């Protein structure tokens, strides 16, 4: 989707402590939003483990069952490297795989 | 009689404006009693500024205190309406 947080006011820069201000949140209709406002000094002490959208996609890619940027040794290796199983009535079928992880490169 | 001169009438108009807000000052300071501590802090700070400005007759301080006291008054008005 698209969630955006911005100020409602368009002037009165640097508000006063305790002052009322308007927080404006633009986002897809029907979604539930959770908020947290923290002093940046806490992150100057420790900014580790900060969750973000990029690290979310990082965990998704780390759970991928595909192990090759395409191609393969043959038609069976194409599907087996992509993460697919193929089987036909004729007899042609994908290579057997019994491991969740991807084979490790030699490096 | 002769009519008042250039600035005497103007200075009186400003003072009358400040006197008006000061009459309801004790009410507004009281009204913040059930409001958040931000208002209670803000109005008592803005209150003395107007009080000193009136007895000093300083145009600079009387002008600012007027608009300073007017702003916190408007903040209280919105606060009471949204508090219901």
């Amino acid at each position: 989707g698209s969630l955006v947080v911005k100020s409602g006011q368009s002037e009165d820069r640097q508000p006063v402590p305790g002052q009322q201000m308007t927080l404006k949140i633009e986002g897809d209709h029907g979604a539930r939003v959770v908020l947290v406002a923290v002093d940046k000094g806490v992150f100057v002490l420790n900014k580790k483990n900060k969750l973000t959208q990029s690290k979310i996609w990082d965990v998704v890619e780390k759970a991928d069952i595909g192990c090759t940027p395409g191609s393969g040794k043959d038609y069976a290796g194409v599907f087996s490297d992509a993460g697919l199983t193929f089987t036909s009535s004729s007899g042609q079928q994908t290579a057997q795989r019994a491991e969740l992880q991807c084979p490790q490169p030699a490096a | 009689t002769s009519l008042p001169t250039s600035n005497e009438y103007q200075n009186e108009k400003l003072a009358n404006e400040l006197k008006s807000l000061l009459d309801e000052l004790n009410v507004n300071e009281l009204a913040t009693g059930s409001l958040n501590t931000y208002y209670k802090r803000t109005i008592k700070i803005s209150g003395q500024k107007a009080m000193y400005a009136l007895k000093s007759k300083d145009f600079k301080k009387m002008s600012e205190a007027k608009y300073q006291l007017q702003k916190i008054y408007n903040e209280i008005d919105e606060a009471l309406k949204s508090k219901y």
